[PDB]
């Protein structure tokens, strides 16, 4: 009957809309990890510039 | 600019407001980053760029006009 091949069908279509929720949240939340991440390693290198113009500031006459 | 704004007794004033400002930047880098206390030290004063900073002049400045010929010494007491 064709009621069970559109269940199924409708099981098959979910199954893969559900695949690509996870893929959309997985997305998600590397874009929030990745900028964390990014935001550390901006900051560091900021207060390592200011430190090394500090050091050069120091050791320079004129 | 408030301890060269006053004679030299308030050195033990400037010591305290430096120690101050000192506790408050261990404070805050628990969270933020700053520089080290040092180096904002040197950066108001000076010193970074000059062999000497304010502190040392405004010392000697002090020494040369209002210390020696305003104060008189005491042996007993020192």
């Amino acid at each position: 009957r064709e009621i069970h091949q559109d269940w199924a069908n409708r099981e098959y279509i979910e199954i893969i809309t559900s695949s690509i929720k996870k893929i959309a949240d997985f997305l998600n939340s590397f874009d929030m990890s990745c900028r964390s991440r990014l935001a550390t390693l901006n900051e560091k290198l900021t207060a390592l510039e200011r430190r090394i113009e500090y050091i050069e500031a120091r050791v320079t006459k004129g | 600019g408030r301890f060269e704004s006053e004679d030299l007794t308030s050195i033990v004033e400037l010591d305290g407001l430096l120690e101050i400002n000192r506790m408050t930047h261990k404070l805050l880098s628990r969270y933020l980053t700053l520089d080290g206390f040092d180096a904002m030290f040197r950066e108001a004063n000076h010193n970074v760029s000059a062999p000497y900073g304010r502190i040392t002049l405004h010392v000697f400045w002090e020494l040369n006009y209002d210390f020696l010929p305003n104060y008189c010494y005491n042996g007993s007491t020192n």
